[PDB]
């Protein structure tokens, strides 16, 4: 029999059941991040921006909430030290519900997908047997995630669209969220320049969606099919992990 | 608190070397402008400079 | 072709480290790295 | 014919039919031992605090006096004991015998028996189940070691203060004064040693991983491999040819071991050296025979001291010497 | 020669020889 | 095959290594005799170790300048 | 393959010349292995015996100095230069091989050489165990000590200020590095050592025992005293009895092993798990994340000073390693520290 | 930290051993 | 036998049908060379700035850059 | 109220060796 | 293929396993506890 | 502009080249 | 109620949890590479 | 009792689920 550290090798051959725990584990991540900000919106001591900030509170994603853009808060305060008059619906807590509510919409779909597994479109038709074509799977995706890229680096850190992400002086003593205008040229290999983070991720989503279309387009080689074993789900996900 | 300002007698001022990441617990040694050790907290406290 | 003793020329092999070997440790207590 | 009780109680003795065998040698082993691990637990538990360095400041040691585990130890005897033997009925009081270190002694007394007739009884069970016995010989390396840092150094220092406290930031403490003392990591018998325990984890993972990788396919994937191996069979499960091969044209073809016989006994032959070896050099530290001394050794032209790895060890060992029992010196030449 | 064995061999015997002479004249260089 | 036995064995063999070897061996005696070691690796003398205008042990204290100022801290 | 025709080409002509027996086998991962191996070990060779370390450290590291064996390493560099690589057409050297020796460059050769080549050595262990057709643990445990090399020599330095708290290729320096953890950051004290230390001494336990275990335990196969003449490589049949080694350490220990697969996977299993602890370890002490001390012992000995323990007498002990040390092992801080102020005990 | 560590250390010291008594009673009763 | 026909299934169908259809030969590896060769100078590049092995007219890789 | 749970723990773990040593899984010679 | 999922696998672990699992458990709590309790 | 380090690199680039292809020519002169 | 001793700061706690991560991801790479390579001789090898 | 009724109700709902749960998967085990 299986042993205890190989059970969820029963869903390797099911891509039904692999869709089900990927939203199952997506749907433990989401829950976390939301249960965690109101966590730390509940201990949180907003009475000092200056003295007692949230790094000296042991603040793990309030600064990652605000990096983005979420500074204000429900509980009528702002971490700069002014006052929220209307912080709308994406403040922390209202992130965090999203999460929560993300959550669960994503362990009623994987409870879904774990009931309704046998759906033919796993099934390629040449055969009748169960395989995914995972280069075409990789090109959507990677096509994806190139669209996903540029719009993050087109719209909502230039703050055409969105708030822009946080700049600050060398020093980091006033520091607030600003749009930022993308550095195209050597500087924007800067490090510590923020125009940086619009350019390349502009850039990256551009050549990202080349690179899916092409993907969608050509198909693989004998060679490079035999070798890395694209027909194999262990081979993308080591490759995946690296 | 403020800054602190250190001054001997004749009136140099000396500076706390500042105890590095890699140090919990430093010797305490005030020294001034020119790099040469005038004071400190002595371990000893007997015989001491 | 096999004309020189696989023994022979291990003892010879041998002896010629063993000696270089306790020249390095000579070496250890005269020149530099002696204290001396 | 069997009758009498001494043939009857020699008989059990002797029996290889036991859960455990106990043998002639078993029967110092046993009461020995549970008499140390008795006092031991108990010591452990609730033991006073002990006066290790002599000078009246004891050290508690124990978890019902503030210890967590990491820093619970049974603290060795007091330095004014020294090599003197110290039993229960040699001390007035058990106030007194707690607080000068007595069960330290009583632990490594009852120990180092019980370890000698554990190797003995190692032996005992290789006669009487028909086996070669170096299976004993084999475990007199871990017993040389710990009779030469319970015994062996606390003779040659002259206290049994001296030797390794039982417990895990006592055993820190012993290598770290120790170190202090005569620079061992300085020393070729600890070099040794720990070549030995390196290539120990070396070769038992080379070894496991040979014989795991060339297991014969007698399962499927869906089951685990230890299944494919059936307790009591003659067949082999392994492959040595393949292994032997793989290993040959891993490291070097004719330095590689084609028989499993030698392979097996290399792999039991150098870790067991290796710790004989530490264990003898941690037994001439005893007699301060110490590592290599390298301190002031390069110097220029002009005779001006240039200072190397070796003086930075130098400046380790004075930083533990200057710190290491800061109250119990006297005076400065650290003879004792 | 030419071969890989007489490479192999010879990248850590030739080096080893002129290092050992190398170590060897320093011994018997004095302060 | 050559299985070291043959190699180790034969005077054809041992007729141009008791040439290549001491030859090696004069070599690496030269290299460091000659104060050519010295001068590739940087190692410096016994009699240089210390300058005029320092008596201790050198600090590198710096990155972008650190050829120039090893080379003003050399013993020339 | 695969019923294809497979057209010859460059490649297989490549792979086929690489896939061949002979002495030191190269495959693909020779074109790696070979070169950023021998110039790994060239470069500690070259280092401890001519290339000093009288900037760097201003010691003396080669026997060019005087240093023997044991005294002589490839010194890291200084700690101003940082995490710099120390090309040889860096910023620093810029072209200079006698200057790029002197700034302690070799090191970081050396260092990156090394990982590189341990990289292209467990893919050598990879390509062979594909070649031969057998499973690749003997890589799968050769991960371990990659892991702790990259943690101990990359991992470690690059979270602290600089190479120059890496650990400098030798002996003696190795043991200044040890010395540096056990007052610095109380490497002892430290959980993750302590499984390392647990692993790597039942490892060497389980070679120890089960090779006396199986040498002890043979069948007789002999008409001669020798038992190593007594075993013939091509058969089918155990040569040491699984059985009555079985019924020996039952009846001694309490417990014994049943499965030959299973007691080879633990001797893999546990020097791997301990050496990756370990490397959890130190990683956790790149940032200086140390298991240093007990802050409800610290406070009750505070409060109390009748009360002494041997972690106290351990921490006094690296107190004493950091101010013995500081002035002569750090010479970027010019620590000029004066004697009254070093803590020393009663006399002595 | 007196208790909070007390919590923590409860719930290690129970909830893989309940799970491996899980698996373990599982295999037991059958056969 | 069929599995659980649904609308978004057999929309999505073309996008999984050809599993197993690849080209002969070695295909665009020439093009896996030159790519793969540009992102390794690439990020050696990036690390050389950030590792200051490598000075530019217009970098600064310190927090002043935020200046 | 730590060294009870230091007590404990030890004594379980004494517990899990007793049990291991005396109460294991005989094996089958089959 | 069929309405029951084909892929229907039993979990085992023996009492030895058992064993390994308690000791590890114990043991890494008796290791950590010192540390967490601090 | 082209900076010392920056040209630096380009020639440590193209010593790597050549040295990799004199890896190639070395392996496929057998 | 501080204690009086110096804590870590979240970029800290991020680093070292992240680093440690990479590390057994790093692992469990090698152990999935080599169960992607090595899939067929998984129960053991052809013995022919 | 603020952390006192936390271990109590700990072990409260320790001891009988894990109880209830390896005898349920004793029974279950066996079809
Ligand atoms: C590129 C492809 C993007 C596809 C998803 C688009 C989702 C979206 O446009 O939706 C965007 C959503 C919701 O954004 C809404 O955006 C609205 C418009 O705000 C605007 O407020 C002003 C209106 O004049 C300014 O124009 C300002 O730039 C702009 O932010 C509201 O005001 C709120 O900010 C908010 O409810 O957020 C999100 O990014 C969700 C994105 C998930 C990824
Ligand atoms: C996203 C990464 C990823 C993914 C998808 C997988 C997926 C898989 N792994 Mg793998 N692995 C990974 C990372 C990953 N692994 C890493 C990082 C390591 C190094 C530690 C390993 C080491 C590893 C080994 C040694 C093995 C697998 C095995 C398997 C297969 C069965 C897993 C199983 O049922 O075990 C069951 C798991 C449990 C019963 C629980 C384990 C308890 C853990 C130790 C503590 C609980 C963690 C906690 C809940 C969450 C913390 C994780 C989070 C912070 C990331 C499966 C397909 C097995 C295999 O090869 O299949 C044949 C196997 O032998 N993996
Ligand atoms: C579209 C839905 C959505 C949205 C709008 C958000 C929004 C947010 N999330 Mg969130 N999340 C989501 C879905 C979403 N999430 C889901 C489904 C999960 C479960 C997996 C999570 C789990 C999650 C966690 C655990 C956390 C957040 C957090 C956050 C907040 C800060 C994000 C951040 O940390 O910045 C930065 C984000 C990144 C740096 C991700 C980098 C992505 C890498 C670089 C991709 C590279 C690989 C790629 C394939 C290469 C492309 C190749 C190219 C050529 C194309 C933010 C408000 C954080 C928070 O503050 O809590 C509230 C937090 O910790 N989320
Ligand atoms: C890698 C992700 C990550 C990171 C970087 C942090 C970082 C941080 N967290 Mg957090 N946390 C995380 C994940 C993370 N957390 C998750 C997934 C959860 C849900 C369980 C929490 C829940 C949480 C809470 C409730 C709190 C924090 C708090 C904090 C801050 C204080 C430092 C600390 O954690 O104490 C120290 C961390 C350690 C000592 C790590 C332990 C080292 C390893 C894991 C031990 C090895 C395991 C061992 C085998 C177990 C045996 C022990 C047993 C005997 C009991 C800090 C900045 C505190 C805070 O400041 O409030 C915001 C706080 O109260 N976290
Ligand atoms: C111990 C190291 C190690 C080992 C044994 C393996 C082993 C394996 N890897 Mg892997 N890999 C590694 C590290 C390692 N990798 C690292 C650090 C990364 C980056 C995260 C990757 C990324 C990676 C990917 C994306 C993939 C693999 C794949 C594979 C598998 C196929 C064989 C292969 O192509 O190997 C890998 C080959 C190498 C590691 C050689 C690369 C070394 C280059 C050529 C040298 C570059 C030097 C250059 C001058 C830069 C120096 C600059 C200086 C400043 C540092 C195999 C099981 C493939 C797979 O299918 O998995 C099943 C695949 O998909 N690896
Ligand atoms: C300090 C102890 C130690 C040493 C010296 C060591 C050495 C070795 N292990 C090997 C193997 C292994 N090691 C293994 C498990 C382990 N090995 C361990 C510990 C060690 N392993 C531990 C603890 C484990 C358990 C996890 C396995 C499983 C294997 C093998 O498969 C293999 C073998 O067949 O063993 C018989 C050999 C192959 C190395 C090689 O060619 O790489 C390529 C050469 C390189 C990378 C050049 C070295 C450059 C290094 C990394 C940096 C420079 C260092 C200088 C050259 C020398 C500095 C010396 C000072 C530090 C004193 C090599 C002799
Ligand atoms: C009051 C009291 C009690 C005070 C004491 C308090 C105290 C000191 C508490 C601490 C105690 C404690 C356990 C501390 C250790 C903590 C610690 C560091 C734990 C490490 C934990 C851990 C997970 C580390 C990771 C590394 C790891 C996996 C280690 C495993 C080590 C391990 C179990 C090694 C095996 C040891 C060993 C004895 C093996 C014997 C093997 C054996 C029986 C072989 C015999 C044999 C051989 C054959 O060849 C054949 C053929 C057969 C048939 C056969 O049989
Ligand atoms: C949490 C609270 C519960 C914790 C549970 C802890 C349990 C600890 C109980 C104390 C352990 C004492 C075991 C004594 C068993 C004697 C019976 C026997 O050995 O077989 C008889 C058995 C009888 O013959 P047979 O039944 O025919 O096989 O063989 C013998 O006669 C040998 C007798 C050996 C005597 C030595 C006693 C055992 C020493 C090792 C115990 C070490 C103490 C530490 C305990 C943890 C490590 C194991
Ligand atoms: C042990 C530990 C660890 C781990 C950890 C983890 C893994 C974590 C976590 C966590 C988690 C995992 C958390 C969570 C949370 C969750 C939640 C909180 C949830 C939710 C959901 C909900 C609530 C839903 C609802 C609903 C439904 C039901 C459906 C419909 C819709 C709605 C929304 C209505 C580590 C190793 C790191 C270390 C430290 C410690
Ligand atoms: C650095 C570098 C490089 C590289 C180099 C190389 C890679 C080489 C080498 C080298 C080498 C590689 C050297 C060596 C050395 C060695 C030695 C010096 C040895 C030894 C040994 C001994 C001394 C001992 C012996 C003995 C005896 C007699 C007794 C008993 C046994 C024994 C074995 C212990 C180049 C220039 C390219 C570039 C730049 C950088
Ligand atoms: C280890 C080994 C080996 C070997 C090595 C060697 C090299 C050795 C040697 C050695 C030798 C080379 C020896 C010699 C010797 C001699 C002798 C042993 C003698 C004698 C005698 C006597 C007793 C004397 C006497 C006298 C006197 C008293 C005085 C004067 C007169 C006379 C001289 C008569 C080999 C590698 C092969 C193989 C492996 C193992
Ligand atoms: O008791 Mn324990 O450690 Ca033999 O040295 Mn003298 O005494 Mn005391 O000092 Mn150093
Ligand atoms: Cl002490
Ligand atoms: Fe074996």
């Amino acid at each position: 029999g299986l042993p205890w550290y190989r059970v969820h090798t029963v869903v390797i051959n099911d891509p039904g059941r692999l869709i089900s725990v990927h939203l199952m584990h997506t749907a433990l991540v989401a829950g976390w991040a939301g249960a965690m900000t109101l966590f730390e919106i509940a201990v949180f001591d907003p009475s000092d921006p200056v003295l007692n900030p949230m790094w000296r509170q042991g603040m793990f994603v309030l600064p990652f909430l605000t990096r983005l853009g979420v500074t204000q808060s429900w509980g009528g305060w702002t971490i700069s030290g002014e006052t929220s008059s209307n912080p709308g619906i994406w403040s922390y807590e209202g992130a965090a519900a999203s999460h929560i509510v993300l959550s669960g919409l994503l362990f009623l779909a994987s409870v879904w997908h774990w009931v309704y597994w046998d759906l033919e479109l796993f099934r390629d038709p040449r055969t009748g047997k169960t395989a995914l074509d995972l280069p075409k799977i990789f090109g959507i995706h990677l096509f994806l995630a190139g669209l996903l890229c540029f719009g993050f680096g087109a719209f909502h850190v230039t703050g055409v669209f969105g708030p822009g992400i946080w700049v600050s002086d060398p020093y980091g003593l006033t520091g607030s969220v600003q749009p930022v205008a993308p550095s195209w040229g050597a500087e924007g290999f800067d490090p510590y320049n923020p125009g940086g983070v619009p350019a390349h991720h502009i850039a990256a989503g551009i050549l990202g969606v080349l690179a899916g279309l092409f993907h969608l387009c050509v198909r693989p080689s004998i060679r490079l099919y035999f070798g890395l074993s694209m027909g194999s789900i262990e081979s993308v996900l080591s490759s995946s992990i690296a | 608190l403020g800054h602190a300002s250190f001054k001997d007698q004749e009136g140099r001022e000396l500076f706390v070397r500042r105890m590095p990441t890699f140090f919990e617990t430093f010797p305490v040694v005030l020294i001034d402008k020119d790099g040469v050790v005038r004071a400190d907290v002595p371990f000893r406290k007997a015989e001491s400079k | 072709i096999g004309r020189i003793p696989l023994w022979l020329v291990g003892t010879v092999v041998g002896l010629l480290a063993i000696g270089l070997l306790a020249i390095f440790f000579y070496g250890s207590y005269v020149g530099l790295g002696s204290s001396l | 014919e069997n009758t009498s009780l001494w043939a009857r109680f020699c008989e059990w003795i002797t029996s290889t039919e036991n859960r455990l065998y106990i043998g002639w040698f078993g029967v110092i082993m046993i009461p020995t031992l549970l008499t140390a691990i008795s006092v031991y637990i108990i010591a452990f538990i609730a033991a006073p605090p002990v006066d290790i360095d002599g000078i009246r400041e004891p050290v508690s040691g124990s978890l019902l006096y503030g210890n967590n585990i990491i820093t619970g130890a049974v603290v060795p005897t007091s330095n004014a004991i020294g090599l003197h033997f110290y039993p229960i009925w040699e001390a007035a009081s058990l106030d007194e015998w707690l607080y000068n270190g007595g069960p330290y002694q009583l632990v490594v007394c009852h120990f180092f028996l019980g370890v000698c007739c554990y190797m003995g009884r190692e032996w005992e069970l290789s006669y009487r189940l028909g086996m070669r016995p170096w299976i004993a010989v084999a475990y007199s390396a871990p017993v040389a070691a710990a009779t030469a840092v319970f015994i062996i150094y606390p003779i040659g220092q002259g206290s049994f203060s001296d030797g390794m406290p039982l417990g895990i930031s006592g055993t820190f403490n012993f290598m770290i004064v120790f170190q202090a003392e005569h620079n061992i990591l300085m020393h070729p018998f600890h070099m040794f040693g720990v070549a030995g325990v390196f290539g120990g984890s070396l070769f038992s993972a080379m070894h496991g991983s040979l014989v795991t990788s060339s297991l014969i396919r007698e399962t499927t994937e869906n089951e685990s491999a230890n299944a494919g191996y059936k307790f009591g069979q003659e067949e082999e499960t392994y492959n040595i040819v393949a292994a032997h091969g793989y290993f040959g044209r891993l490291i070097f073809q004719y330095a590689s071991f084609n028989n499993s016989r030698s392979l097996h006994f290399f792999l039991a032959v150098w870790p067991v050296v290796c710790i004989w070896l530490t264990a003898l050099g941690i037994s001439t530290m005893a007699f301060n025979l110490n590592g290599f001394n390298f301190n002031q050794s390069v110097v220029d032209s002009n005779g001006r001291v240039l200072n190397t790895w070796a003086d930075i060890i130098n400046r380790a060992n004075l930083g533990m010497e200057v710190m290491h029992e800061r109250n119990a010196h006297n005076f400065p030449l650290d003879l004792a | 020669i030419f071969t890989v064995r007489w490479l192999a061999i010879h990248a850590i015997a030739v080096p080893t020889i002129f290092f050992l002479g190398a170590i060897t004249a320093m011994q018997f260089i004095q302060r | 095959e050559r299985p070291f036995s043959d190699i180790l064995t034969s005077i054809r063999y041992w007729v141009i290594h008791s040439i290549t070897v001491p030859s090696l061996f004069i070599a690496g005696w030269l290299f460091v005799s000659t104060g050519l070691a010295y001068d590739v690796f940087g190692s410096p003398r016994p009699n240089e170790y210390f300058t005029e205008d320092r008596q201790d042990a050198p600090l590198i204290t710096d990155r972008f300048n650190a050829l120039e100022q090893v080379k003003k801290l050399s013993a020339q | 393959i695969g019923t294809y025709q497979e057209k010859r080409t460059w490649f297989d002509d490549a792979d086929d010349w690489l896939r061949q027996d002979r002495f030191v086998f190269v495959g693909w991962s020779g074109l790696l292995l070979l070169p950023c191996a021998y110039f790994a070990v060239g470069g500690w060779l070259t280092g401890c015996t001519f290339v000093t370390s009288w900037y760097t450290h201003g010691l003396a590291s080669s026997y060019i100095e005087g240093c023997n064996f044991l005294t002589a390493a490839v010194s890291t560099p200084a700690n101003s230069l940082g995490h710099s690589l120390l090309f040889v057409w860096g910023p620093e050297a810029q072209g200079d091989l006698t200057r790029w020796f002197q700034l302690g460059g070799l090191w970081a050769f050396v260092a990156l050489h090394g990982a590189f080549g341990l990289i292209g050595f467990m893919l050598r262990q990879f390509e062979i165990a594909r070649s031969v057709n057998l499973r690749p643990y003997n890589a799968i445990a050769f991960s371990a000590p990659i892991a702790v090399f990259v943690s101990v020599f990359l991992i470690y330095p690059l979270g602290q200020s600089g190479w120059f708290f890496a650990p400098s290729f030798g002996v003696a320096s190795i043991f200044r590095f040890i010395l540096f953890f056990q007052g610095f950051h109380n490497w002892t004290l430290n959980p993750f050592h302590m499984m390392g230390v647990a692993g790597v001494l039942g490892a060497a336990l389980l070679c120890a025992i089960h090779g006396a275990t199986v040498e002890n335990t043979l069948f007789e196969d002999g008409d001669g005293a020798n038992t190593f003449r007594a075993f013939n490589p091509t058969q089918a049949e155990e040569t040491y009895s699984m059985v009555t080694a079985n019924r020996f350490w039952s009846q001694i220990f309490g417990v014994a092993f049943s499965n030959k697969r299973w007691l080879h996977f633990f001797m893999l299993f546990v020097p791997v798990t301990g050496l990756w602890m370990s490397a959890l370890g130190v990683v956790g002490l790149a940032l200086n994340l140390r298991a240093y001390d007990f802050v409800s012992q610290e406070i009750r000995a505070a409060e109390d000073p009748e009360f002494e323990t041997f972690y106290t007498k351990n921490i006094l002990l690296n107190e004493g390693i950091r101010a013995w040390m500081a002035a002569q092992d750090q010479p970027h801080e010019k620590l000029t520290l004066p004697e009254e102020v070093l803590p020393r005990g009663n006399a002595l | 930290v007196n208790i909070l560590g007390l919590t923590a250390t409860a719930l290690f010291i129970i909830i893989p051993t309940s799970f491996l008594l899980i698996l373990y009673v599982k295999t037991a009763a059958s056969e | 036998e069929p599995g659980i026909v649904t609308p978004l299934g057999t929309l999505l169908r073309p996008l999984n049908s050809e599993a197993g259809k690849v080209l002969p030969g070695w295909g665009t590896t020439v093009l896996m060379a030159v790519a793969i060769l540009l992102f390794a100078v690439f990020l050696l590049i990036i690390l050389e700035i950030y590792n200051s092995s490598l000075i530019l007219d217009g970098v600064t890789n310190s927090w002043e850059s935020l200046a | 109220m730590e060294a009870l749970v230091y007590t404990f723990l030890l004594i379980g773990t004494l517990g899990i060796i007793f049990f291991s040593i005396f109460f294991r899984e005989p094996p089958r010679i089959a | 293929m069929a309405r029951p999922n084909p892929n229907k696998q039993v979990v085992e672990l023996n009492r030895s396993s058992l064993y390994w699992g308690l000791l590890l458990i114990f043991v890494l709590a008796v290791l950590f506890s010192s540390y967490i309790f601090n | 502009s082209v900076t010392p380090s920056l040209k630096n690199f380009l020639l440590s680039l193209v010593a790597g080249a050549v040295v990799l292809a004199a890896i190639a020519g070395a392996v496929t002169a057998v | 109620q501080s204690d009086g001793v110096f804590r870590s700061s979240p970029r800290g706690w991020f680093t070292f949890g992240h680093l440690s991560f990479a590390l057994l991801f790093f692992f469990g790479h090698i152990w999935h590479g080599s169960r992607t390579i090595f899939r067929d001789v998984f129960a053991g090898i052809d013995e022919d």
